[PDB]
RNA sequence: CAACAUCUUGUCAAACUAUGAAUAAACAAAGAAGAAUUCUCAGUGUUAAAUACACUUCAGGAAUUUAAAU
RNA sequence: GGCGGCACAUCUGUUACAAGAUAACGCAGGUGUCCAAAGAUGAACUCAAUGAGGACAGAAACCUCAUGUAGAAUAUAAGGG
RNA sequence: AGGUAGAUUACCUGACGUUCCCAUCUGUGUGAACAUAAUGGUACUGAUCAGGCUCUAAGCAUCUUUACUUCCGUGUUCGGAUGGGAACGGGUGUAUCCUACUUGAUAUGAACCUACC
């Protein structure tokens, strides 16, 4: 009882009936693996303008 | 039916180019790639290294992170129904600056350059210049008169058959 | 034992060499593709003829060697040994295979084909075979080409050129150019005069 | 004020080869005659491919040596004067070397002493000129020009010159 | 005859000629890359080489950083500039070899003005032993690499002359003491090699050999009547002299056109010249 | 003679190829949120040192123009 | 169906259609290993072949010059480098 | 004009010859030490007696090659579409895209930083 193994019939039919499906823009923005240094520059920034900013608000 | 080798079907596609063996050129790795950069995947079978995926070959990426040795690329792969972000860490052996934004790039000039005598025109109180044209496809050709001293004419007819042998 | 040749004649495939993977093919059976005074100069014989295919087909072997039988005794029959000159222009460079069916211990449909002989994938309005002679030989030339044609399958064509022996010029583009020196005989062809490279002394 | 000077004919390198099929005890020996014949230690050469009909890959052959300078000169007299500076016309290379080779070897014939044995060597001369330099250096390997680059004939009326010794065309 | 000359235009069709400088056998491009690599995280920040050539008659040391467009020169020192600090002989000898490095060193931080807080060493006792240039406050010494081409580094090569000049001069450029003149013995053999101690002990050796090779050697010091011994105080004082003025120094140049092309006029009408003699 | 060179000649390749389409593949045609400019400008680090350069919501802040870019 | 084979885990070229995917008990072959060096690095050198020469030595032994885009070698199948 | 470093990697290569060297470069002299190998041939070091002989660089040739241009030729092939013709085999018309080999004409390098002339 052999059968038939495979066919390519109507699979891109199917795949564009809900079409291909794009990233948002979020998976773009990943930073996960980026530089060490880099990554070392940009927080200890962050930690230095957020200290400034709760200063800030903690005098007012 | 083909084997599920990493590097299978590449008898062709990782051929040097003829007379294009040997040593790259030294803009290869002196070219200095920044974040967000367009960049193009181009696998160079002389260094088996890190050779990415044949599957990105002449794609067309993103930089999105510089690293001592290794450029960060971003492309978009198509799955089953639906499209994946691949991030990719590759020597600038494998990859060549695009000019995809080049043409871009000459209109981005062109305005900032008129923009920028603009605010010397309204300082100066002179009416100020337009903004270059946008593109557009190929339009229908005006109505044109032809001189009819500076012309020849050819006359067009069907060729009579002559046998090639 | 040999297949009727209605089983070998539509070109399907791809070409199928002899090589270093399709061994053990048999010997084709034309040997010799020049008959006649081959080595005759380009301006003995002006006057040229041609076999013209229309069909797309294969062309076997043995029809080759059949027709160059065929035109060989009937051109010394009727011109003579040096009065012509016929170059067959198509060889058997693909091979044909065949699948023998012999009991019960038979697979049926689960195996491959051993070659089986030769032929040449011909194309419409290919040239098949082709010949020179002179003036007083064309007569009778034409007549051995029109056998030949019974040798073969399908519809040929019998074409006569208005060009030399075998070169690309017209008649009287020969009679012009060989008369400027631009055409040197080779005993067999001729050689344009290069008008390139060092000087001579 | 010529340069004629930069154009002189003069020996570069000296070779002489023994090629002995056997390995071991005469090779030795082979070598040692070298040694007293040139005076700086030969080196072995190994067996390129193999061959049942010689009897002959990882074994020393042969054992050849070159000498440069005046010891190349006088070696050189020494393998002349038993040809008797007879040379044939065919003995020349097309590229202005020449060559012989000899079966007895004058050596030392006072002690001499038959477990040494008796060895037959060759004799190949490299003529050159000052400024062939240019083919041989590390940096900036460039070739010779053509007319500065030796030929049969040159090499011939300078054995005739500086040897008077006749060539034979038989 | 048999010929089979493999040179038909089939040969040429599909050769691929070397790049032009490999080709001249003046580039090493497999090393030269190497060195030329900055680190892509690091974008645009020059990477220094001391390129070092010896001709045969000076010792050319350079500055240089790598660009796409080409090659850029820094600072530049030569050995043929020696006579204005009093040496006028031997130019390539290992003490004028140290005599060109020290002196681009010097010229280099003078460029740069940080010659004040680098100074190396001086004293011509410490001229043997090993010195790095360090860290000098909180600011971090020149640091340039050692280029050599196809010059092979010995145990007593020149081209570690010129290192040893710079990193004495102040410049750090990063090595080990094992090339130098002592890599054995100790730094007396390498002191007074570069004092010129093997320079001024051949003219005293030969003196008591031969007159004539005495002469024949060293036919141009004679008459400059430099004697064995002054060899070594000579050296002394243009370390001295470099030290206080390595500032570089200040007509229309005399060209000789060659041969010149052919126009087309010319190139066709020599054929036809040709050809119409040849109208035999 | 052959043989080997060399210049022509006729006919070829799914597991030969210099060259190489048509159809195709993946980018760009203005989203740290619709541009641009000017002034001001900090934290880390690169760096010989930086006023260079990199990242930091084109760090951040304020003015002027501005809805244009098949 | 059985007997035969493994298309059952797996690699190369081709079928295969110049993106990716991709059939048959399609075609030509391959794997269950081998390596303290055949891993790492530094230096030097240039391979196969051909022409011309050199005692034995010959078409095949070893030496020298010249030409030599890899026509050699790289553990293995094939394809890449 | 020359030399060092290069980027483009034959318009830069290969063969036949030709032109200067005034500086520079090269070739050239020697082997004491560092260092070098069987060989001061290489590489290393010391030098300056001579030379444009080679290299290098510049130019020549109905030169091979290579790089642009036309032509080959809208010819091969190709996407879309018949109740189009043919017994097959294969080959139209329509609305479109359009190579290659070859041959002929031209070229035989452009350009960057430093020093010296």
């Amino acid at each position: 009882s052999k059968d038939k193994n495979r066919s390519s019939h109507n699979q891109s039919h199917k795949a564009h009936r809900n079409g291909f499906y794009k990233p948002k823009k979020s998976a773009y923005m990943s930073t996960k693996g980026m530089n060490v240094q880099v990554l070392k520059n940009t927080k200890a920034q962050r930690k230095f303008a957020l200290a400034k900013k709760l200063e800030a608000k903690k005098a007012a | 039916p083909l084997s599920n080798g990493r590097n299978r079907r590449t008898r062709k596609l990782f051929k040097r180019p003829f007379r294009g063996h040997g040593l790259s050129n030294t803009s290869t790795i002196l070219h200095t790639y920044k974040v967000g950069d367009y960049v193009t995947i181009l696998c160079n079978s002389s260094i088996q290294h890190g050779l990415p995926y044949k599957a990105f070959h002449g794609k067309t990426g993103r930089v999105w992170n510089v690293n001592p040795h290794a450029i960060g690329v971003m492309v978009n792969k198509k799955v089953n129904n639906r499209i994946v972000v691949k991030r990719l860490h590759i020597s600038p052996e494998h990859i060549k600056p695009s000019g995809c934004q080049k043409d871009f790039l000459e209109r981005k000039a062109a305005v900032a350059a008129i923009r920028k005598q603009n605010i010397q025109l309204k300082k100066e109180g002179k009416p100020l210049l337009p903004l270059p044209a946008k593109r557009l496809p190929k339009q229908p050709r005006p109505a044109e008169l032809i001189k009819g001293a500076d012309i020849k004419f050819t006359t067009v007819a069907p060729l009579k058959f002559e046998e090639l042998y | 034992g040999r297949r009727p040749g209605r089983c070998y004649r539509l070109v399907r495939g791809h070409p199928y060499p002899k090589s270093k993977y399709c061994r053990g093919v048999p010997d084709p059976r034309i040997k010799l593709f020049d008959i006649g005074n081959r080595s005759a100069p380009c301006d003995d014989f002006p006057c040229c003829v041609h076999i013209v295919g229309l069909e797309r087909e294969n062309i076997s072997s043995e029809a080759m060697e059949a027709a160059r039988i065929s035109i060989n005794k009937n051109m010394l029959k009727y011109a003579g040994k040096d009065g012509f000159h016929v170059r067959i222009r198509i060889h058997p460079f693909h091979v044909l295979r065949i699948n023998k069916m012999l009991r019960l211990q038979t697979g049926m449909r689960g195996a491959w084909g051993k070659s089986y002989g030769s032929c040449a994938r011909v194309k419409v309005g290919q040239v098949l075979i082709s010949g020179r002679c002179k003036e007083q030989h064309l007569p009778a030339m034409i007549k051995s080409f029109r056998l030949a044609c019974y040798k073969f399958a399908g519809r040929q064509k019998l074409v006569i050129s208005n060009k030399w022996g075998f070169t690309k010029y017209t008649k009287e583009e020969y009679q012009q150019l060989k008369k400027d020196g631009k055409i040197i005989a080779d005993g067999c062809y001729f050689k344009l005069a290069t008008t390139k490279g060092p000087l001579p002394k | 004020c010529k340069s004629d000077v930069m154009r002189k004919i003069k020996i570069d390198k000296l070779v002489l080869n023994i090629s002995v099929g056997e390995s071991g005890d005469r090779l030795t020996r082979a070598a040692k005659v070298l040694e007293t014949l040139t005076g700086q230690t030969p080196v072995l050469s190994e067996a390129r491919y193999t061959v049942r009909a010689f009897s002959i890959r990882n074994d020393q052959i042969a054992c050849h040596v070159t000498v440069r300078g005046a010891k190349a000169a006088e070696i050189l007299e020494k393998g002349l004067k038993v040809k008797e500076f007879e040379l044939k016309a065919n003995n020349f290379s097309a590229t202005g070397n020449f060559g012989f080779g000899i079966e007895e070897h004058i050596d030392l014939g006072l002690k001499y002493d038959p477990q040494v044995g008796i060895y037959g060597m060759d004799f190949f001369v490299v003529l050159a000129r000052p400024g062939f330099r240019v083919s041989r250096r590390k940096r900036m390997q460039d070739k010779i020009g053509r007319d500065h680059l030796l030929t049969k004939e040159d090499a011939i009326n300078w054995f005739k010159e500086t040897y008077e010794g006749i060539v034979l065309n038989k | 005859g048999f010929l089979k000359v493999i040179k038909n235009r089939a040969y040429f069709k599909k050769y691929q000629t070397q790049f032009r400088r490999r080709r001249e056998g003046k580039t090493d491009y497999y090393a030269r890359r190497k060195m030329i690599f900055q680190d892509k995280d690091k974008f645009k920040t020059p990477k220094y080489r001391v390129v070092v050539r010896i001709t045969n008659k000076t010792v050319i040391a350079q500055i240089a950083y790598s660009e796409i467009i080409g090659d850029k020169i820094l600072c530049a020192a030569y050995s043929h500039e020696l006579p204005r600090y009093g040496v006028k002989l031997g130019l390539t000898n290992y003490a004028a070899a140290y005599c060109t490095g020290l002196l681009l060193a010097r010229r280099l931080l003078q460029k740069l003005g940080m010659d004040k807080q680098f100074v190396g060493v001086s004293d011509a006792a410490k001229l043997g032993e090993d010195y790095t240039p360090e860290e000098v406050d909180e600011r971090r010494p020149f640091k340039c690499i050692l280029d050599v081409g196809l010059a092979r580094t010995t145990t007593g090569s020149k081209v570690f002359a010129v290192l040893k000049g710079m990193c004495d001069g102040g410049v750090y450029v990063p090595h080990s003491a094992t090339r130098f003149a002592g890599a054995g013995e100790n730094e007396e053999a390498l002191r007074s090699r570069i004092l010129g101690g093997h320079v001024a002990a051949y003219m005293k050796y030969l003196s008591g050999e031969d007159a004539d090779l005495y002469k024949k050697q060293f036919g141009r010091f004679i008459a400059a009547g430099i004697a064995p011994e002054a060899l070594e105080n000579i050296y002394i004082e243009a370390h001295k002299k470099i030290r206080e003025n390595p500032a570089a120094e200040k007509k229309e140049h005399k060209k000789y056109p060659t041969s010149k092309k052919l126009t087309l006029e010319q190139r066709k009408a020599a054929i036809q010249a040709k050809l119409a003699k040849l109208a035999a």
